[PDB]
């Protein structure tokens, strides 16, 4: 959404 | 609910727990008491120089770099907890979210005694009145933490039981924006009961741990709060005061 970084982080 | 699997739990969530946060209670706590040359104690000004751009501003700009990594291995850790992967992507960022400073501040315990806190990985130890007498708000970050790291390190938890105890509060159905709080419940509910179960064995002597630890639940939550509400008083102040990105994402919206 608006956190990508730890959207990134978890795939 | 079943024992075996309830047990199963916990072993799974300490061994993966192992293998994910590199810091764990039993090492720091071999630091503190001198079994385990020895760290650096920070003290005063001139010995934080000797350790190795105000102070107060620089005392705490070299932390960001070790909480990015702590973000990271909680997700790490998350990513262990039977049913997480599959929850819904957005309330795994929500989880990790509010989750990854309560977490933070469960581990930054084990680090802590009544005089202080293991800095650089063990190698430095600063001084609890040092910290206290920083200038601004500064010198009140690290307080509150201390009140509470006294109490909590008396439960006398080991690392077997901050797994599960850590565990539990990713599995948070009640924060701000989750979408369906149903299976997040469903995970936690059976979390807690491998927790009693856990805390019942290893500690048989301490009546009522379980209840004692789901109070210091709430004390996590505050500190995040009060520790949020500093930061907005320095965004306000120090023009020296940059935040890591990925903190700055938690922190917006908190
Ligand atoms: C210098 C005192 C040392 C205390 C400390 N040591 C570390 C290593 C971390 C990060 C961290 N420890 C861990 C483990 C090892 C797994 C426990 N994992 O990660 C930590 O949090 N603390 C608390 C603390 C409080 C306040 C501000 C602060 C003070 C003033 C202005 C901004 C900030 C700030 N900058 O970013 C924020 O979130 N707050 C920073 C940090």
């Amino acid at each position: 959404e608006r956190h990508k970084i730890l959207h990134r982080l978890l795939q | 609910p079943e024992s075996a699997d309830l047990r199963a739990l916990a072993k799974h969530l300490y061994d993966s727990y192992i293998k994910s946060f590199p810091l764990t209670k039993a090492k720091a706590r071999a630091i503190l008491t001198g079994k385990t040359k020895s760290p650096f104690v920070i003290y005063d000004m001139n010995s934080l120089m000797m350790g190795e751009k105000e102070v107060a501003i620089r005392i705490f700009q070299g932390c960001q770099f070790r909480s990015v990594e702590a973000v990271q291995e909680i997700t790490e850790y998350a990513k262990s907890i039977p049913g997480f992967v599959n929850l819904d992507l957005n309330d795994q960022v929500t989880l990790l979210k509010y989750g990854v400073h309560e977490i933070i501040y469960t581990m930054l315990a084990s680090l802590m005694n009544k005089d202080g806190v293991l800095i650089s990985e063990g190698q430095g130890f600063m001084t609890r009145e040092f910290l206290k007498s920083l200038r601004k708000p500064f010198g009140d970050f690290m307080e509150p933490k201390f009140e509470f790291a006294v109490k909590f390190n008396a439960l006398e938890l080991d690392d077997s039981d901050l797994a599960i105890f850590i565990a539990v509060i990713i599995l948070s159905g009640d924060r701000p924006g989750l979408l369906n709080v149903k299976p997040i419940e469903d995970i936690q509910d059976n979390l807690l009961q491998a927790l009693e179960l856990q805390l019942k064995l290893n500690h048989p002597e301490s009546s009522q741990l379980f209840a004692k630890l789901l109070q210091k639940m709430t004390d996590l939550r505050q500190i995040v709060t009060e520790h949020v509400q500093l930061l907005q008083v320095i965004k306000k102040t120090e023009t020296d005061m940059s935040l890591h990105p990925l903190l700055q994402e938690i922190y917006k919206d908190l």
